[PDB]
RNA sequence: GGCCAGAACCAGCCCUACUGCAUUAUCCUGUCGGGGGUCAAAAUCCGGCGGGCAAAAGUGCAAGAAUUUUGGGUCUUGGUGAAAUGAGCGGAGUAUUUGAGCUGUGCACGGCCGCACGCACUGGUUUCUUCUCCGUGAUGCUCCAUGUUGGCGA
RNA sequence: UGCAAGGCCGGAAAGAAAAGAAUUAGAGGCACCAAGUGGGCCUUCUUCGGUAAGCGGAGCAGGCGAUGCGGAAUGAACCGCUUAGGGAUAUGUGGCGUCAAAACUUAUGGGCUCAUUCUCGAUACGUGAAAAGGGUGUUGGUGGAUAAAUCCACCGGCCCCGAAAAUGGAUGACGCUUAAGCCCAAUUAGUGGUUGCCCAUUAUUCCUUUGGUAAGGGCGGAAACAAACGGAGAAAGUGUAGCCCUUCCGAUGU
RNA sequence: AGCGACGUCGCUUUUUGAUCCUUCGAUGUCGGCUCUUCCUAACCUAGCGCCGCAGAAGACGCUAAGGGUUGGAUUGUUCACCCACUGACAGGGAACGUGAGCUGGGUUUAGACCGUCGUGAGACAGGUUGGUUUUACCCUACUUAGCUGGAAAUUGCGAGAA
């Protein structure tokens, strides 16, 4: 449906000190469910690059950042993550998809699906939608050739929930048991 | 621990440390013990005669005897269901006057000093307030959190 | 995960390439062909004016679409055999015992292989014809005409088989029934 | 009738329906440069300059009186008024909480003035919004005893 | 009239401010008499001897022993949970193809996977089974290179080879392949945010019991009152058919 | 082809250890004979790949356990050795299968002898000869042998025709 990663940006400081009074109030981008899972992944990345914590850091702000009106675009998104195979490998994809969220959390899929890896070895380091000269991979290149058509070809057609019926009466509509 | 001695158990809680070795200094033998006085007991290891037993070494208590070299002190040996108060003896080398009581005392006096400002006024100092308690920021400098590709090749030395 | 794949044929004419199902029915100048692709999943299209064949494979990885490019190759074979045909010529190599091989009209006999008496013998079915090329012409030929190259490839296959030899040394004693070449009846 | 059924009402309990305050800008929408493609355009995309409310968002909080003439359940509780404490039952009347605009000093914001998105103090408007007020000790120490409709029971 | 000590007599006492600046199902303390036990074993983490062990030996703790109940098909010890007798609602661990309660096989979710005689895979603890090494099977990625697209090196995912035991046999069985498998994710689906469903001796609540370190109230008979054609109790009390009533907490056990 | 050192990764439970969880009010404790069955790491038999495979003989490997796998001298032996046949004389499991199936040569008693050890009674995982092998009629299994109900698997009247 919806995506299911927010898109937040968090904004925090250090709390002042006498040793740093007015610290430098760094801004943050993550897509994660909640604010606490956005909240939490912002002071990772507070001690794990710039050595401030939880406990003496504030945050400013958690709010998150809609997204632009639907067109089909292509994103281009860059994460890593972590395996202990390989030991930290990166990655840049290309994604068809409407909107940041929809992309990055379709992304966080691929990577669990294709690599294995959940949500938690994973960061994103950057996404946005590309123009269309840009896409290398030819299996998403493929879909701004215009006059795109293509039919819907073994399909699988779930009547409507009310209309189940176990038992239909062969090459008629009519449910013998429903 | 194999030989269960009186000593049994020290190569390093009893050693001295680097560079501190020495006989003990002017300033220990010049400070006096009155009776009810809070100690540390730590054992110096350069007076070989009236150290404290190992289990005592790092505790404190309340002098209570004091004899010409020697004094005694009562701590407190927590034994099976109960806590023994022990009444130990030792040669003072090893007894240092403990600060533990300390910031107590001075916040006895900072409020007799406190009141008798109050008194007759002058006023008195102003009541710091919370660091914790609202407020609007005027960031100086703002930059970006993120991760860099160039933030691996740092994590994979060589 | 490509949308489209193409493979598309050109048809010469008095040919004509007919699908329903899928199931391609090609009618040459000789003799009619058939084969059931149903095991196969593709959009099969016959564009008559346009006299093409085209073969679509939607939304498929690298496993169907090898088969899209394999359909082809199948109905360009039932064209080039419904009209210009298939003959393979067919030889026998012996060292020392003559391979003495004997025809009649469906049938074939071996006799003579290494030796053996055991008299090997094929039946060729209705839809390829045997014959042997007259003697003093070329040595041991024979020859299977055919429309259809699947079945007409297996005969000469099948009479290779039979004249395997079994224990002493294969790169040593090369007495068998090998194919010289192949090649179409008329064109 | 101390038995079996239904149906109404009452207290309690449970459940379900009913929604507001903030928030948005890495956004909205013009336009001009690119840029891109196509037969030719538009679009995806970067930048400049205007304007702004995507009026809705899977944003954060939510207190919205379920007989206040109508939501369900209780064969999961007890009752048929044998002290019904009730906004709910009875009596008589038309009250001040919010939202709207603004007062003055103050705070708060911007670099004394200007701002004030409407915070704190006095507490102005009545346009919207809503019911308000006062009534029963036990002279009852305790337990038990009081409906309606049919079936069966002579 | 300095310092030690026992006092005496006055002084003050946020009864401990402010600064994040404690919390408590916190009655403290003492004593007499006495039982059983003094073979333990298992586990996270630390840990020594041993090639290792369902082996031997310890540390800090938690358990079984002594204890079921719900769950992992089964198991002392794992997971959830802690047991007075019952009802409702809700849940935990674990689950929703049938066995078998729940998706009458949910979605208007994204990928990946084909496995030919111990039969691909699918409950952690549970090696309660597999390694080195391999694969132009397929699906991704990183680096470099030549220009209609292609080529070289390396690194993943699932799958395959490596993979041989004696009764017929085990994802628990059937079976599943547009999964009823693996990774990830959701709750009736860009349509408005905001709890899909099933099951515990758990939680919440209602009724009944029993015991308290139990808490509280009444107990000076208020007055009136025949049958015939509103009744009956009311005890100054550890324990009874409990003096009566209202309330609160606990309740398993070798 | 066939091998493969220095290293290295595993498997098996037909060796011996290690441990001591079950059994001490008792699980009959070596080997042979008999009899059945299972496993495959295949000796012969079937089909095949490959070779330093010309043929003959054979090496190595693959599917495969359906069938087959001996007669004796010496030894209580398992193991071992030699003779002889054969297409081959493969390796094993089943409570180291198999004692209410047998046998009792061995071990493991009481008698007795020798050697070594001990002052001695006596010991020896050294040698020697002699030394009781008990019960089924019960339940199941199995092998044959009879009787006999029964579809709502005894009932419902509950009804389905290859």
């Amino acid at each position: 449906v919806k995506p299911h990663l927010r898109h937040y940006q968090v904004v925090g400081r250090e709390s002042p000190s006498e040793k740093n009074p007015e610290p430098t109030v760094y801004k943050f981008e993550v897509f994660a469910p909640n604010f606490v899972v956005a909240k939490s992944r912002f002071w990772r990345m507070m001690r794990v690059k710039n050595k401030v914590k939880a406990t003496h850091g504030d945050v400013l702000s958690c709010k998150v950042v809609k997204d632009a009106k639907l067109v089909a675009r292509n994103y281009l998104v860059d994460i890593a993550y972590y395996s202990q195979r390989c030991g930290y490998t990166r990655m840049v994809k290309e994604f068809r998809d409407v909107s940041k969220t929809g992309a990055v959390s379709q992304a966080y899929h691929d990577l669990a699906s294709r690599h294995r890896a959940r949500y938690h070895n994973i960061e994103v380091l950057n996404v946005k939608s590309i123009p269309d000269h840009e896409v290398k991979h030819l299996s998403i290149a493929q879909y701004h050739a215009p006059n795109l058509s293509f039919p819907l070809l073994q399909r699988r057609l779930k009547a409507a929930r009310k209309d189940r019926a176990i038992f239909v009466k062969k090459n008629t509509k009519r449910a013998v048991v429903a | 621990v194999h030989s269960y001695g009186y000593k049994s158990g020290t190569r390093h809680l009893f050693a001295k440390k680097f560079r501190k070795h020495g006989a003990p200094s002017v300033s220990t033998i010049l400070t006096n013990i009155k009776v009810g006085d809070y100690v540390d007991v730590v054992a110096d290891s350069a007076v070989r005669e009236g150290m404290p037993h190992k289990y005592y070494h790092g505790r404190t208590g309340i002098v209570w005897n004091v004899t010409p070299r020697g004094v005694g002190v009562i701590i407190n040996k927590p034994v099976r269901t109960r806590t023994l108060r022990k009444r130990i003896c030792v040669r003072f080398e090893h007894v240092r006057k403990s600060r533990c009581q300390e910031a107590f005392k001075a916040k006895e006096h900072q409020f007799q000093a406190y009141l008798a400002a109050k008194k007759a006024g002058k006023a008195l100092p102003p009541l710091k307030k919370s660091s914790r308690m609202g407020g609007i920021v005027r960031p100086k400098n703002v930059e970006v959190l993120a991760r860099r590709v160039a933030d691996y090749e740092a994590m994979v030395p060589y | 995960v490509k949308v489209k794949s193409l493979c598309t044929l050109q048809i010469p004419e008095g040919v004509t390439v007919d699908v329903k199902g899928r199931k391609v029915t090609v009618t040459g100048k000789r003799g009619t062909l058939t084969k059931d692709l149903t095991h196969l999943q593709l959009d099969l299209r016959v564009d008559k004016k346009n006299r093409t064949f085209t073969v679509i494979r939607w939304f498929g990885s690298k496993i169907p679409i090898a088969c899209l490019n394999t359909t082809k190759a199948h109905v360009q074979n039932m064209i080039t055999g419904v009209t210009k045909g298939y003959r393979f010529k067919v030889r026998c190599a012996y060292a020392h015992f003559p391979i003495n091989v004997s025809v009649d009209g469906q049938n074939i006999e071996v006799r003579n292989f290494l030796g053996e008496k055991r008299v090997r013998r094929q039946l060729v079915p209705s839809s390829v014809k045997v014959s042997q090329t007259d003697p003093s012409k070329v040595k041991d030929e024979i020859i299977f005409d055919g429309n259809d190259l699947e079945q007409v490839s297996r005969e000469a296959a099948v009479l290779h088989q039979m004249c395997l030899v079994k224990k002493k040394d294969i790169r040593k004693f090369l007495d068998g029934i090998y194919v010289q070449t192949k090649t179409n009846i008329e064109g």
